[PDB]
């Protein structure tokens, strides 16, 4: 009958969907790699679909998916056992490294941009019509660390301008230059922000932008790396 | 075994229990303390399970059943046979789910991520022990439980809502059934919206989240946000499951009848209660 | 404590945002509605402008005529007393024509005329909203996967009103549009067809909601676990996979073993999603008209 027929087409449809579906979710990534960065000998049962071609937006080119994946960064970890399966050792400052939960990665060190060809992210002092809309306004307070000692001053928000959101804190520091900080890692508070993942004396070592009124995606892998390793990193400075 | 780009994130650190011990993989997963737990957990569940089949003298998937103790234990201990081995295959469950929330806390550490997604899960696991165990403790019965069997969990779902008449009459199950039915519309839209932006016209470049709350705005007047979407996602599917989870506590325990005669309340409000005509008049 | 980012703890506003223009006709676009502070606090605190043009017009007209066809049945079931309305809200019922009726449109206006002036209100409104979808699309030079994705929820609503009533032989087989009559009818649904937990395609269908809640607690908290790297921005992180990208998957991969992409996510997403309807349109369309006794078909698997 029609419904034995139906069901039984839906299950072979199924299964062609989720084979549709893995595939499609091996576009990066693949193939699998032995520790040492060589192709490891199981792939798995699902081959690499053909490759797919997007189109960017303005003159930045196109992104071929699957296509040969490579770091394009030094890795400083190290070994820890003979065999696979175990840690990989920071071998020098994982923080100053960007390894573990510090890591970043080789995006394009351009900006991001709107759908107008803009950077897509800019201090809130740049940004025509842009204000702290509700809310405490963040900028004057003083910023403190996981070490409850005072690293710098709120000096202004860096703001998503298509969105209309905030993505970062830019901070100034004893030396009267600045760093940005991540919205989603900072506590804005009536009398300070406070910033869980760094202790005081990390603050300087946040990676710097290399012009102050844009961030290229590099730069913000970089930062958003490095704060997110404090809290593993930092963590012997940090005092709950 | 790795992604390309995997072993910069594969370093020590982040456990919760026994430091380094057990700080290693096998192939792609994480072990971690509650890697092992939840091995141990497991499978001493799906042995007892296995145990159960041959004391119910069948392998066939769609037959075995392990059920819970009779309602004339009450919420005392029962033969393995007799509900013995329900009760301790539900401990082998709940040390398993809360086993693999952990190790995904490990995960989180580890990567350096927020822990929204064990916070999550959790959600699910409090809609299970609602089930078997807050409820059936409630009314004084381990026997009020489902049953673990494919076929026979659903026996069960459906004797107990008709127990109380048609159960869409529930207060909490239609509030949950609306964040279960939103939720399906939010995540159809979303992986919609994102697809059509990164997957244009032939031979047109990709949008941006700007095209997005375009469309948003022109279909419908509002957009809510790329970073709104995940919130609002995640909010409407936790709603459903913790209304989910309220619309049973409460049910054989402070509302036990019809569900139906419950919307009487609104009904016999008095400034309207006794006006002819309409259904109720 | 560690900040959650469910809510937002500064909002920022800038000048009113009126959207990519591309092939939009920007005579047919509104002005801005107001600023919410207080839906600023979860997504966006902009409304508007919305896009309403001549097909959004008829679907408007008609939805609001379906809506009030309805309402003036409710009212005069309720004697026009405005208390006795809002007394028995849930109770009121506008319902399709008797079984005698066939598919005729011969019913008399309190007979299921009124439910077939209504349903065709609907109809329209319902379709020229899927044109719509379709259009705004096209006219942003974006894929059609919102079209595509509405026509499987459109797919179950044609079952349950228009396909299978018809293919019964009358319109009294269809929904009535009412709270707790549209309830009943569920529930008789099942009854009469042996009870839907035996049809397959109801089971599936089961299945994918569970799955989507599911999915979607998974891939909203993962995005959020990653929004201190920027996760959230999925079109910039598919074109360029950054380290949010990379937490996300790994994530998945230490934890079940497999792992998706920023986009292959997605698609998994608006299958699991339209896999619901779809599913649930096939087992809704067999009942009756293929199979009148689920528990009967499943003993002979057919
Ligand atoms: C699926 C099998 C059954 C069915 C079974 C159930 C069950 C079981 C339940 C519902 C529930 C709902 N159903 Mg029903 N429902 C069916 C088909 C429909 C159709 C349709 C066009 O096909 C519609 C419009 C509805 C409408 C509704 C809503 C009243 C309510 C919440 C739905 C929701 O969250 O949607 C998606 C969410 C959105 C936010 C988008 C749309 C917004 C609004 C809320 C849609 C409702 C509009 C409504 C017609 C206006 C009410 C008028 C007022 C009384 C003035 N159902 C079919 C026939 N439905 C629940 C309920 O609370 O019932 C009381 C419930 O428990
Ligand atoms: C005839 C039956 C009655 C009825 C009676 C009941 C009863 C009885 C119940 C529901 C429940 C629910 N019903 Mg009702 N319901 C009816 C009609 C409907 C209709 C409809 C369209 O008509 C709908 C949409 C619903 C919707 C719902 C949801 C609100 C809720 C189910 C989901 C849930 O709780 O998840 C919560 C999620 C879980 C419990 C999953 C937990 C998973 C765990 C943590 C992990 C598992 C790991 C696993 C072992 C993995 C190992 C293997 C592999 C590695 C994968 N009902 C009819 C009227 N309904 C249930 C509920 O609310 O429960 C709280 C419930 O008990
Ligand atoms: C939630 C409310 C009711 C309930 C009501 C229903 C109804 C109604 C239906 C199901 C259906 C299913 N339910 Mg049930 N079910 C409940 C509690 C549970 C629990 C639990 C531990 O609490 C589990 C594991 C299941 C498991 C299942 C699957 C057998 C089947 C598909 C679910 C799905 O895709 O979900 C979404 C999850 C995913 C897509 C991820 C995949 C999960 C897989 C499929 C789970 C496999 C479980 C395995 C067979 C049992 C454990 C194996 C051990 C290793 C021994 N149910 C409670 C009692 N369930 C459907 C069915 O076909 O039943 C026959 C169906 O129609
Ligand atoms: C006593 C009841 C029977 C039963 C009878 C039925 C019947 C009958 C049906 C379902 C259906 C479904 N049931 Mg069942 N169901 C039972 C037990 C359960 C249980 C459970 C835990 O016990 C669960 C979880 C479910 C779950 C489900 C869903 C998976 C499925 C509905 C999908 C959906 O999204 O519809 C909601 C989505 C729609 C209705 C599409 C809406 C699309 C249109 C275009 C929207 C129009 C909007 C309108 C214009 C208003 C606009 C308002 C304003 C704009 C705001 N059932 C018991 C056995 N169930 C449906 C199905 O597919 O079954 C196979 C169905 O017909
Ligand atoms: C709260 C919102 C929703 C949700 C969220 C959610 N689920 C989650 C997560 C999250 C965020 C995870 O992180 C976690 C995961 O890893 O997903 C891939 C998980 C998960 N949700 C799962 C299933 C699942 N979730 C469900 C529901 C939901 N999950 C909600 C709708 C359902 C439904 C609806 O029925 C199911 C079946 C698993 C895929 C995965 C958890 C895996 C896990 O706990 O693994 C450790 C345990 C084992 C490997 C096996 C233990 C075996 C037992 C000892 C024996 C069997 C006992 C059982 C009671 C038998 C039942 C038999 C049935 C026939 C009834
Ligand atoms: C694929 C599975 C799921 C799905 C998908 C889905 N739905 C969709 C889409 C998609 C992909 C759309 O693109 C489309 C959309 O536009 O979404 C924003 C839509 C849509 N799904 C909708 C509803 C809907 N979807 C449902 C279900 C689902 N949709 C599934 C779970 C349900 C359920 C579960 O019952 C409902 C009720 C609409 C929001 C929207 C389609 C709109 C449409 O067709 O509109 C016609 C225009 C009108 C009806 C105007 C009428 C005005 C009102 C009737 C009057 C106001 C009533 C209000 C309650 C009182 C207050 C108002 C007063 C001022 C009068
Ligand atoms: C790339 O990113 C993306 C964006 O950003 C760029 C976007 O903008 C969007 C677009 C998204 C939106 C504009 C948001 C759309 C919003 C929804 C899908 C719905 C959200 C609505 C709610 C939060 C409310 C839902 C309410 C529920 C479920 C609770 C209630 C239910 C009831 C049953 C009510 C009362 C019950 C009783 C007892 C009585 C009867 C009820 C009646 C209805 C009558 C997407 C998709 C996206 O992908
Ligand atoms: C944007 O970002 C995101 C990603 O990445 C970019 C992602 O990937 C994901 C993840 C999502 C997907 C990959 C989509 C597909 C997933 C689903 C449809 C959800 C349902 C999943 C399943 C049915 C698979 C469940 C499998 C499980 C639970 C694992 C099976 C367990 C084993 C066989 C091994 C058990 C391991 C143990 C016991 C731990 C310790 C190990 C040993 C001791 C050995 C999301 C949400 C995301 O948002
Ligand atoms: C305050 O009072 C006023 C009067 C101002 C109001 O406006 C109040 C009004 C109300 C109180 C309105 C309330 C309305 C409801 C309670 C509505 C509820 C509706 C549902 C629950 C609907 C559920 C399901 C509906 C379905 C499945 C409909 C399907 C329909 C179709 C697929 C359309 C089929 C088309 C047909 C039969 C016409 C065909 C004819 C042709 C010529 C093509
Ligand atoms: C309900 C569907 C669940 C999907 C299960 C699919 C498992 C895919 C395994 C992919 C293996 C890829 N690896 C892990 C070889 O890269
Ligand atoms: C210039 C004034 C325009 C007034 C239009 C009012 C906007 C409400 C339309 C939203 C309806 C969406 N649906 C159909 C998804 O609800
Ligand atoms: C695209 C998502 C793939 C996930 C599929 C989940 C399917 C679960 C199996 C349900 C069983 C139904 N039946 C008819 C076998 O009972
Ligand atoms: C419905 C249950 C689905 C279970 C699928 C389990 C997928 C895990 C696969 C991990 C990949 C294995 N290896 C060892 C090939 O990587
Ligand atoms: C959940 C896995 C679904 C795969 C179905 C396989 C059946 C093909 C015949
Ligand atoms: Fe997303």
């Amino acid at each position: 009958d029609l419904a034995s027929l139906a069901i039984y087409s839906f299950w072979i449809f199924l299964a062609g969907l989720i084979y549709y579906l893995q595939t499609e979710n091996m576009r990066e990534g693949y193939p699998l790699e032995n520790e040492d960065g060589t192709p490891a000998a199981n792939q798995g049962p699902f081959p690499l679909p053909k490759p797919k071609t997007f189109i960017l937006p303005h003159g930045r080119g196109t992104l071929t998916v699957p296509g040969p994946e490579s770091e394009d960064r030094p890795i400083a970890l190290a070994r820890t056992a003979v065999s696979e399966g175990f840690p990989h050792a920071p071998t020098g400052d994982p923080m100053k490294d960007g390894v573990g939960p510090a890591s970043w990665v080789a995006r394009r060190d351009l900006p991001e941009l709107d759908g107008h060809g803009h950077n897509k992210i800019k201090p809130m002092k740049a940004a025509a019509g842009f204000h702290v809309s509700a809310g405490k306004n963040p900028i004057g307070l003083p910023v403190r660390g996981c070490d409850l000692e005072i690293a710098g001053k709120v000096v202004d928000i860096w703001v998503d301008i298509p969105e209309q959101m905030a993505r970062f804190l830019e901070v100034e520091l004893k030396d009267g230059s600045t760093r940005l900080l991540p919205m989603q890692m900072v506590k804005v508070q009536s009398n300070r922000v406070h910033v869980n993942a760094l202790s005081s004396d990390l603050f300087a070592g946040i990676p710097t932008i290399k012009s102050p009124t844009e961030v290229t995606l590099l730069e913000e892998d970089k930062i958003c790396g490095y704060v997110a390793g404090g809290l593993m990193y930092a963590a012997p400075k940090r005092k709950s | 075994a790795l992604l390309s780009f995997e072993r910069k994130y594969r370093v020590p650190g982040g456990t919760l229990v026994g430091g380094n011990l057990f700080d290693f993989w096998v192939g792609p997963f994480y072990v971690g303390f509650f890697g092992v737990a939840t091995f141990f957990f497991a499978a001493l569940g799906i042995i007892l399970i296995a145990w159960s089949a041959v004391l119910q003298g069948t392998w066939n998937p769609q037959l075995i059943s392990v059920y819970p103790p009779a309602l004339e234990y009450g919420l005392g201990g029962a033969p393995l046979a007799k509900g013995g081995l329900w009760q301790i295959i539900t401990i082998c469950a709940t040390g398993a789910f809360v086993s693999w929330a952990l190790r995904e806390v490990e995960i989180c550490r580890k990567l350096g991520i927020g822990y929204h997604i064990p916070f999550a899960f959790a959600f699910a696991i409090l809609a299970y022990l609602t089930l078997v165990l807050f409820r059936p403790v409630m009314m004084g019965a381990w026997g009020y439980a489902f049953p673990y069997g494919i076929w026979t969990h659903l026996d069960w779902v459906s004797n107990t809502g008709y127990t109380y008449g048609n159960f869409h009459y529930n207060p909490a199950h239609m509030i949950a059934i609306s964040f279960f039915f939103t939720n399906a519309l939010a995540l159809a839209l979303h992986g919609a919206l994102v697809l059509s932006a990164a997957n244009p016209e032939k031979g047109k470049e990709m949008r941006t989240p700007d095209h997005e709350d375009t469309f948003f705005r022109d279909l419908v007047g509002y957009s809510i946000g790329t970073l709104g979407i995940h919130r609002l996602g995640l909010l409407l599917s936790l709603s459903a499951v913790f209304f989910s989870a309220l619309c049973m506590i409460i049910t054989g325990t402070i509302w036990f009848d019809q569900w139906v005669d419950w919307w009487q309340w609104w009904v016999k409000l008095p400034w309207w209660a006794n006006i002819p005509g309409g259904i109720n008049g | 404590a560690e900040y959650q980012n469910i809510f937002s703890q500064v909002q920022v506003r800038g000048p009113a945002d009126l959207g990519m223009t591309e092939d939009v006709n920007l005579a047919n676009r509104s002005g801005v509605g107001p600023f919410s502070t207080l839906l600023g606090w979860f997504g966006n605190a902009q409304l508007g402008p919305i896009y309403l043009g001549s097909l959004g017009v008829l679907s408007l007209f008609s939805g609001l005529m379906w809506f009030f066809t309805i309402g003036i049945w409710f009212w005069y079931q309720a004697g026009w007393n405005p208390a006795v309305f809002l007394r028995d809200l849930f109770f009121f019922s506008l319902e399709p024509p008797a079984p005698e009726y066939g598919l005729s449109f011969a019913a008399p206006l309190k007979e299921g005329g009124l439910w077939l002036i209504a349903s065709f209100f609907m109809f329209v409104a319902v379709w020229s909203w899927w044109g719509r979808t379709y259009l705004r699309a096209q006219a942003l030079g974006m894929g059609k996967h919102t079209a595509w994705a509405f026509l499987s929820a459109i797919w179950l609503w044609m079952v349950l009103g228009f396909i299978r009533p018809i293919l019964m032989g009358s319109w009294s087989e269809a929904v009535p549009y009412g709270i707790f009559s549209h309830l009943d009818w569920t529930n008789n649904f099942s009854l009469v067809h042996g009870n839907l937990f035996y049809n397959p395609f109801h089971l599936l269908s089961i299945a994918f909601l569970y799955g989507s809640a599911l999915l979607f607690a998974m891939h909203g908290a993962t995005i959020l676990a990653v929004s201190r790297f920027g996760g959230e921005r999925e079109l910039e992180q598919i074109a360029d996979r950054g380290t949010a990208a990379e937490r996300a998957a790994l994530f998945w991969r230490w934890t079940m073993g497999f792992n998706a992409t920023m986009e292959g996510i997605h698609r998994w997403a608006i299958w699991m999603a339209v896999l619901v309807t779809l599913t649930g349109g096939i087992g809704i369309l067999l009942s009756g008209t293929v199979v009148d006794n689920w528990y009967v078909w499943g003993q002979n698997h057919g």
